[PDB]
């Protein structure tokens, strides 16, 4: 059986234009184990992403943080960008700031 | 209150691309302590909470060498898991493994664990009683009866009441100062307009720890579960969780939903308005 | 403080 993520992106802190804060993505609920996770600035890769070490639920499905220091703004756009077995295409994510 | 230790380990082949891979992390409660991986440059079990970093040397060697033999007995697994299956050589698959135990306020034992799941689906378990076990299917049952002849459970039984609760005790002794430390929700309440009709209200819960919370709707007194939207409790990456809980109103019966929040971090349950 | 039984399925 295969169970496709559920991606949540958001950031550590509350967010406010011209300070660093941490942008999230946090993929779950997952099978198999495998995924690539991208965090993009802009629709462009951001470089040096860390992510957890793999771990999952009680019912057996994966969950990790993907995540990396940022400075938002008003008119910088970021996003995670998902791919899964599961996925006939990689899914993209836009960061809300009111969710 | 309670605490839990937990070990989580997770085997996937991968035919055509080396052996499977072996995964291990450790958790006391909601947080990780110790992390092991087979692809690493120089496996090692390696410290991921400053308060396991005083354990010696012999500590970080003994339990290295333990997830040096479990990768290769998993390695073992997935070959017989696989002919079980009468499945082929050519495809990935995976086995993973939860065990550790439960202690109430007083350290005592609660209970104990230790179960698989292959490719996702629960496998074998080992009972509450830690002394028998239940297997899924057919497959299991070969396992049981090869776990049953070599006494496994008794083994296990006799690491989950003892070696298991004294590691478990130490960590909340060494780690006291965050383990046993339970951090209240930041809560409050946004309104986000839809349309002319309607408005969502979301009830916002931050900078909680342990992740266990429980954030409610009310309109007019009532639980609104079905019309609730909750996301998953997600780490914030500072240790922390955050969650929160959303309804759709209609414009100006604002006032009449409240969102309640527990956590036991708290002393009394919380209400909020917008 | 990992269990130290070594019994593959």
């Amino acid at each position: 059986i295969q169970r496709t993520p559920k991606i949540q992106v958001y950031s550590r802190h509350p967010a406010e234009n011209g300070k660093s804060n941490f942008l999230n993505c946090y993929v779950s609920g997952f099978h198999p184990s495998d995924i690539e996770v991208d965090l993009l600035k802009n629709g462009e890769r951001i470089e040096k992403v860390e992510h957890s070490d793999l771990s999952f639920s009680k019912d057996w499905s994966f969950y990790l943080l993907y995540y990396t220091e940022f400075t938002p703004t008003e008119k910088d756009e970021y996003a995670c960008r998902v791919n899964h077995v599961t996925l006939s295409q990689p899914k993209i994510v836009k960061w809300d700031r009111d969710m | 209150g309670s605490h839990s230790m937990r070990y989580f380990y997770t085997s996937v082949s991968r035919p055509g691309r080396g052996e499977p891979r072996f995964i291990s992390v450790g958790y006391v409660d909601d947080t990780q302590f110790v992390r092991f991986d087979s692809d690493a440059a120089s496996p090692r079990e390696e410290p991921r909470a400053p308060w396991i970093e005083q354990e010696g040397p012999e500590y970080w060697d003994r339990n290295t060498q333990i997830c040096k033999t479990n990768t290769q007995t998993d390695r073992e697994s997935l070959r017989n898991l696989r002919g079980y299956y009468n499945q082929s050589e050519a495809g990935s698959h995976t086995l993973q493994r939860m065990y550790g135990c439960d202690v109430g306020p007083d350290g005592r034992l609660l209970r104990g664990h230790n179960q698989f799941a292959y490719d996702g689906k629960d496998y074998i378990a080992l009972n509450e009683d830690l002394s028998s076990w239940t297997a899924a299917d057919t497959a299991a049952q070969i396992t049981q009866r090869k776990w049953e002849a070599a006494r496994v459970a008794e083994q296990l039984r006799t690491y989950l009441e003892g070696t298991c609760v004294e590691w478990l005790r130490r960590y909340l002794e060494n780690g006291k100062e965050t383990l046993q430390r339970a951090d209240p929700p930041k809560t409050h309440v946004t309104h986000h307009p839809i349309s002319d009709h309607e408005a969502t209200l979301r009830c916002w819960a931050l900078g909680f720890y342990p992740a266990e919370i429980t954030l409610t709707w009310q309109r007019d007194g009532e639980d609104q579960t079905q019309d609730t939207e909750l996301v998953e409790t997600r780490p914030a990456g500072d240790r922390t969780f955050q969650k929160w809980a959303a309804v759709v109103v209609p414009s100006g019966e604002e006032q009449r939903y409240t969102c309640h929040v527990q956590h036991e971090g708290l002393p009394k349950p919380l209400t909020l308005r917008w | 403080s990992h269990v130290a039984v070594e019994n593959a399925l």
